[PDB]
């Protein structure tokens, strides 16, 4: 059940470039693949504890 | 109701496509409604009259107005020795007798109906044809950005129609006019003189004076040149709404995109159909590339 | 606040699918709505004259 | 009122001018001094 | 033999076989209408 | 030479000069060929006075098409005998077809044309059905349906009912088609000054067995030749519709065609010393 | 579950019901309403036919600053009008 | 299965109709008396073709 | 294909002058020969048989010799009327050397004039238009000011 | 009816002011300022 | 997920070609007899089995 | 309905002109088709033949038959397609571009069968993007650099002197098995001849028109001394636009 992650980024970086979000055009695909491929050398890189995965009253420093 | 709606929808949106007029629902659903009425009339008038559906022999007779509704049975004393249940079955079926009888009468009066508002379309719908720009590729030609692109095969098959003449302009109008110009003419002469004094004359003038019609009595009173809408050259709802407000532009823009789109989803539907019925095509997707690869 | 089932116009959408009228006037008049004498007394109460 | 400070098709029409059209007579609209430079502003900034 | 099967394309009467038409809908709606509007017409008439 | 003119060179002339008429002569032309309809017309028309291979009178429909042709006035007349005898000979086919008026038995009316049109006989020839008749566009074509039924029901005859009268190539005149300066090679059948078209048909070996025929006997002497003029014309408007077309065609040119070039020399003129300017 | 207070809602439906006999259910016999198109219909034509197209219905000069109508715009057009456009131009 | 003149009846259930269409004729000339005559199974298959 | 035949023959020499050398003073109208000839080399359009006949006894010996090696079964260049319409998705594309059904005017226009060769006005004195062109490039638009 | 009637004659009128002032009978698109600009003498004859 | 070989069919192509051989066009049940009847005589040698 | 006809027949009118039994000889037809197109979507690797952009059903204008073009397409492209996607599975060069095979396979024997038909993949490939169906002329600014090179005083003598050196070098390759192009060094233009089972990639020039003097190519139509009226006709039928915006691109 883990399909292909291609679809899901070029998807996510035209949901960026078609909504407005970024004044310069690039800027949206560079940061989004950028902050994946620095988290591809992780131990256990696409798994999340849930507490701190997201806002939630305690956080990571 | 159903195959006028579809009809009607494919008028609306065609407006659109072709050119960038759009009709008011006002008038979209006045349409449909005097479809609505004139079925109506017709019902009226047809209660006025009883259909008879006859089972067994003559035994069993059924009295029936068109519509369906039971009148009178009249019955043999040899059914009444039967069953409940024969008897029951036996009145049933010439019923049904009589249902077949008034339906067929009716679906006459239908394709009447049908021909009725096919001719109050057809202002309409020939407005948006008979234009200097009209025009239409064949189905079958890619389409990119720019413009269509040449279907290649057979360079005899494409054909391209033309309904206007390309010299100056005769319209219906024109037309109608010359009609009553031959009409006046043969009237004015002599064997057409004669002719006006004979039973069909008089019958001519029976049906085709309108001005001849004495005051307040119902019909027309004079002879009416056809309707002239030409489509790119008439504003019709989007110059009222493009000054009022601009977001009943929008939907109504939508609505008739929309409709056109149906409208041609359907048309594919049935070409689809037609093909798999000859058999051309399969029962489920064999070419993925004719799809996919755009 | 009554909640019904979801097939509860059952009854009345056959009775109304199979309903046949003599003629159209039969067929929707004003006062089809009333049965029972209650309804001629609830539908005119404000006419005095009625 | 909002519709015409902001030059909409102004890209296009510019394109247009200068290619189909003598430098005598022709308009052209500068995005610069347009009210968002011309263009559609970045998502959140712009009040709606 | 061969006459009999001719006999078969006849049309159902009463005569022969018994047993009424069947033309199915009609017999799916009115069926069980059939009572009201028999009575509503006053009942059937014996005639001879 | 400036003065005799061709059809083809009519229409490679008038190619420059009216763009749209041209394109509407030859729109016309092209679905005029194609219509099953005309072509049968024409082939069991002039089948039997040829008699022979169908290559030759396909052929002469084909050239027909382009005003290379004209049929002669002789075969013609003998053309419409042909087709008499063969209609009256076996009927089942050519009554189903080339369409005659039937008499109304339920109308009765005293007087002596009318009593044969009223009796077990032809009224008029029938003209085709404007849906597999000659082109007309599809602008007018309903207006122009409801015309001919509005007429032929009520008995109107005038418009598109009425058939134009139509011309042919003289005995004396060996010429295949219309010119534009010869107006002598062009021969019509009128109901006062007639091609001997009786004379041709009492003198014709059919004339017996024709004269057999009860139905037709009020289209031979009703209005006298009026019946045969008008049954005659009517004949070769339904089947060959298209020498009407290329006569009016001609006419309109040798009408319209001085005005234009007056108009082309004045602005070309006009341009020309502009530009020298 | 349907409430008691959103039945209204079900009327005309189920009085269409009750009114669709005989006439208002019959549909055209022969026709469906889709009507598949088959040939392929150009009326556009070259624009000095379509200059003194209209003349004997409308004015002369129908087409003049239409745009879209025409390939040439200026054409007919007489020559202040034609000022006006640079005018505004400049 | 569409049978039964194999326990000495005509078939039932409308499926006759389905077996006459011009379609049918069209693809598997021959099928309908096939099935009709023989009682014999038809499948997904032929009854998606 | 007609397109670039024709654009090559005419060469350099005036549009207008032309116009009034392919007619004498019988032939046809100018000003309709004009009209269609601006209609289908920008605004690319399908040609009016007018332009088509006019083009065909004019360009005839660069058709004849576009048409010259061409194999049996393979597309011909060929400008005929014989059918009645123009719609050069009626012809197969065989009659200019449109590869296309239609093209919306603008857009075809534009694509041309991106085309060098499209004809600049230049009602400047002409060498200075030219040493501008070079020096200054067209990145000269690039400023707003 | 009878605006149109009235709007359509001054049409009629105000045009063949322009296209042709003088008469000859031929249409000119290059007519005089005072043609163009100038206003109908029937509308002030109308009002006396 | 889909393909030919894998939906279930009696009349798979072969199939479809003796019936249009057998019972196609027979005006009667007795004439479709005599064929079968012909047809099961033919050899496991020829062209035609 | 597109993607329930099959690949090859068009959709059309019905002109009712069909007796049933041919008509019945069609859904045969496509009952098989059916059949070859699920035994086609596995055979799928990872390469695969081009889209063409133009029309290909009728030939391509002044050019090529039906027949030629598609024994080009159909015939000898979809087999080395078929050879290259053999070869490229099973090895380390497994899901790469185009290029990375050319590049990585070049020059060497045992890998010698993926570099052939990898190379013949792109060289056709490039020979359709290199016809434009009827025909460009060839834009200034490219006119302009040819001509500063090739041009001896005389008026675009650049366009006929490239379109006469290119029939030469046709000429020139005897084996009637290759590509002729004409391509940028980097510093000059110049026309090359590449035998078959090699391209302007793995030489790393910048290719930028293509011109397929296989014999294959020529032979149902010119015949076998027929070449110089092809060549002559390709010129008719060349794509120019393309190799000038390849050309602005390699320089800048
Ligand atoms: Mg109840």
């Amino acid at each position: 059940g883990a399909a292909t992650r291609l679809a899901g980024i070029s998807a996510a970086a035209d949901v960026m470039r078609r909504m407005g979000l970024t004044r310069r055009p690039m800027s949206s695909y560079f940061e989004l693949y950028q902050r994946i491929v620095e988290r591809s050398e992780a131990m256990t890189p696409w798994g999340f504890p849930p507490l701190f995965q997201f806002e939630e009253r305690l956080s990571l420093e | 109701m159903e195959v006028y709606r579809r009809i009607t929808e494919r008028v609306r949106g065609a407006l659109w496509a072709h050119h960038g007029r759009l009709m008011s629902e006002r008038q979209f659903h006045r349409i449909l409604a005097f479809v609505y009425n004139n079925k109506y009339e017709y019902q009226i008038r047809f209660d006025r009259m009883e259909v008879v559906g006859r089972e067994w022999g003559g035994r069993v007779e059924v009295v029936t107005t068109p519509a369906g509704f039971l009148k009178r049975v009249r019955v043999n004393p040899c059914v009444e020795d039967l069953t409940l249940y024969q008897q029951q079955q036996l009145i049933l079926s010439a019923y049904a007798n009589a249902c077949a009888d008034g339906r067929k009468l009716m679906e006459q009066a239908e394709m009447n109906i049908y021909k009725q508002f096919l001719k109050d379309l057809k202002p309409i719908v020939m407005g948006i044809r008979d234009n200097p720009e009209f025009y239409t590729v064949s189905e079958n030609s890619i389409e990119t950005i720019g413009g269509v692109l040449q279907t290649g095969d057979s360079n005899n098959l494409c054909h391209t129609h033309r309904t206007i003449p390309a010299a100056k302009a005769r319209q219906p109008a024109d037309e109608v006019r010359a009609r009553q110009e031959w009409e006046q003419k043969w009237i004015n002469s002599p064997r057409g003189q004669s002719w006006a004094l004979t039973l069909r004359g008089k019958t001519y003038f029976a049906l085709h004076g309108p001005q001849y019609r004495p005051r307040g009595a119902p019909g027309a009173k004079k002879e009416t040149l056809p309707l002239d809408i030409p489509a790119p050259y008439t504003a019709m709802d989007e110059k009222r709404l493009l000054k009022k407000n601009w977001m009943a532009y929008l939907d109504n823009k939508h609505v008739a995109e929309v409709m056109w789109t149906r409208v041609k989803i359907a048309d594919r539907e049935k070409r689809q159909r037609l093909l798999q019925e000859t058999g051309r095509a399969w029962h489920r997707p064999i070419n993925e590339e004719a799809i996919n690869r755009w | 606040i009554t909640f019904y089932s979801d097939r509860f116009l059952f009854r009345d959408l056959v009775n109304r699918r199979e309903a046949s009228y003599a003629n159209v006037w039969e067929m929707d008049d004003p006062y089809r709505f009333l049965q029972t004498e209650q309804d001629y007394e609830d539908y005119w109460g404000d006419n005095y004259d009625v | 009122s909002w519709w015409e400070p902001l030059g909409y098709g102004w890209e296009q029409h510019n394109e247009e001018q200068k290619a189909l059209c003598d430098v005598t007579e022709q308009r052209l609209i500068d995005g610069s001094n347009l009210p968002f430079g011309g263009k559609l502003p970045p998502f959140g900034t712009s009040y709606g | 033999d061969d006459s009999d099967i001719l006999r078969l394309r006849a049309p159902l009467t009463y005569d022969m076989d018994s047993t009424a038409a069947l033309h199915v809908p009609t017999h799916c709606g009115k069926a069980s209408r059939l009572a009201g509007m028999l009575q509503d017409a006053g009942g059937v008439q014996v005639l001879d | 030479q400036n003065e005799d003119k061709m059809v083809v060179h009519v229409l490679e002339e008038l190619s420059l000069r009216n763009d749209g008429l041209v394109m509407d002569i030859q729109y016309a032309i092209r679905e005029n060929k194609k219509n099953r309809r005309l072509r049968w017309e024409f082939v069991t028309t002039l089948l039997p006075v040829f008699g022979g291979n169908e290559a030759k009178v396909e052929q002469l429909y084909s050239d027909y098409c382009d005003g290379k042709y004209v049929p002669n006035i002789t075969v013609a007349v003998e053309a419409f005998i042909a087709f008499l005898h063969n209609a009256t000979q076996h009927p089942e086919t050519y009554s189903a077809s080339d369409y005659f008026d039937i008499d109304d038995g339920k109308s009765s009316t005293a007087s002596g044309t009318g009593d044969q049109p009223s009796a077990g006989q032809y009224t008029t020839l029938k003209l085709l059905d404007p849906l597999e008749g000659p082109f007309v566009f599809d602008n007018v074509k309903v207006e122009y349906i409801q015309t001919v039924e509005r007429f032929r029901r009520h008995g109107i005859r005038a418009g598109p009912v009425m058939a134009p009268a139509t011309g042919f190539i003289a005995a004396n005149c060996k010429s295949l088609n219309y010119f534009t300066r010869r107006q002598e090679e062009v021969v019509y059948v009128t109901n006062d000054s007639d091609q001997g078209l009786r004379r041709s048909l009492e003198n014709s070996a059919y004339h017996k067995t024709i004269a057999a025929n009860p139905a037709l006997q009020y289209l031979l002497k009703a209005r006298r030749g009026a019946a045969l003029v008008e049954t005659f014309n009517r004949f070769f408007y339904r089947t060959m519709p298209m020498l009407n077309f290329y006569q009016n065609v001609l006419k309109h040119y040798s009408e319209t065609i001085q005005p234009l070039r007056q108009a082309a020399k004045s602005s070309t003129r006009g341009l020309a010393r502009a530009l020298e300017s | 579950k349907v409430p008691h207070s959103l039945i209204y809602n079900i009327y005309p439906y189920l009085e269409e019901i009750r009114r669709r006999k005989g006439m208002m259910a019959m549909h055209p016999p022969g026709k469906d309403g889709l009507l598949m198109p088959d040939r392929v219909v150009d009326n556009r034509l070259p624009d000095h036919l379509k200059r003194g197209y209209y003349d004997d219905v409308y004015w002369k000069d129908f087409f003049a600053g239409s745009d879209e109508h025409l390939n040439e715009p200026r054409m007919g057009l007489r020559g202040d009008e034609m000022r006006r456009r640079l005018e505004e131009a400049q | 299965i569409f049978d039964g003149p194999n326990v000495g009846i005509t078939p039932y259930g409308g499926m006759t109709r389905l077996l006459a269409r011009p379609e049918t004729s069209l693809k598997y000339p021959g099928l309908a008396e096939f099935v009709v005559l023989t009682g014999a199974s038809l499948f997904a298959g032929d009854a998606l073709r | 294909a007609l397109g670039r035949l024709f654009s090559e023959k005419l060469g350099d020499r005036d549009v207008h002058q032309w116009a009034v050398e392919s007619c004498a003073d019988g032939e046809a109208d100018v000003r309709q020969l004009l009209l269609s000839l601006h209609e289908w080399r920008e605004r690319g359009r399908p040609p009016s048989l007018l332009l088509a006949n006019v083009l065909s006894k004019y360009l005839e010996e660069e058709i004849a010799a576009f048409n010259k090696g061409i194999p049996e079964n393979a597309p011909k260049l060929q400008l005929e009327t014989s059918d009645g319409t123009l719609a050069h998705s009626g012809s197969g594309g065989s009659r200019s050397g449109t590869m296309w059904a239609d093209v919306d005017p603008t857009t075809f226009a534009l694509h041309q004039a991106s085309q060098s060769t499209r004809s600049t006005r230049c009602d400047e004195p002409f060498i200075l238009h030219l040493v501008k062109r070079a020096k200054l490039g067209e990145c000269v638009t690039n400023f707003t000011d | 009816e009878g605006s149109l009637e009235y709007f359509e004659s001054q049409y009629r009128s105000a045009e063949r002011a322009v296209y042709d002032e003088e008469g000859r009978g031929v249409r000119n698109y290059w007519p005089s300022r005072d043609a163009v600009e100038g206003i109908a003498q029937e509308e002030e004859n109308d009002a006396q | 997920s889909h393909s030919s070989a894998m939906e279930r069919a009696a009349i798979t192509p072969t199939r479809a070609r003796w019936v249009e051989d057998a019972f196609a066009d027979q005006p009667s049940v007795n004439d479709i007899m005599r064929t079968l009847t012909e047809i099961e005589q033919l050899p496991f040698q020829s062209t035609h089995n | 309905y597109h993607a329930y006809v099959p690949k090859g027949a068009s959709v059309q009118m019905g002109e009712t002109f069909m007796p049933s039994n041919i008509a019945t000889a069609v859904f045969r037809e496509t009952e098989a088709a059916a059949a070859r197109a699920d035994k086609t979507k596995e055979e799928t690797g990872f390469f695969s033949q081009p889209r063409l952009n133009y029309p290909v059903s009728s030939g391509i204008p002044a050019l090529f038959s039906k027949d030629q073009f598609d024994m080009q397409y159909s015939l000898f492209h979809r087999d080395v397609v078929e050879t290259l996607n053999r070869h490229t599975l099973g090895t380390p060069l497994e899901g790469h571009n185009l290029e990375t095979v050319i590049r990585k396979t070049s020059f060497d024997a045992t890998q010698a069968v993926a570099h052939t038909a990898a190379s013949e993949h792109f060289n056709y490939c490039f020979f359709y993007k290199s016809l434009r169906p009827w025909g460009t002329a060839p834009p200034p600014r490219l006119r302009e650099a040819l001509q500063l090179q090739y041009g001896t005083n005389g008026s675009a003598d650049a366009m006929d002197e490239v379109r006469r050196i290119v029939w030469v070098t046709a000429a020139s390759h005897q084996e009637r098995c290759g590509w002729v192009y004409l391509v940028w060094s980097g510093v000059h233009f110049d026309v090359v001849e590449f035998p078959h089972g090699s391209c302007p990639i793995a030489s790393d020039l910048i290719p930028l028109l293509a011109l397929n003097v296989h014999e294959s190519a020529y032979i149902l139509d010119y015949g076998t001394s027929g070449l110089k009226q092809y060549v002559e006709n390709y010129f008719k039928a060349c794509n120019w636009p393309l190799a000038e915006r390849y050309y602005l691109m390699a320089i800048g």
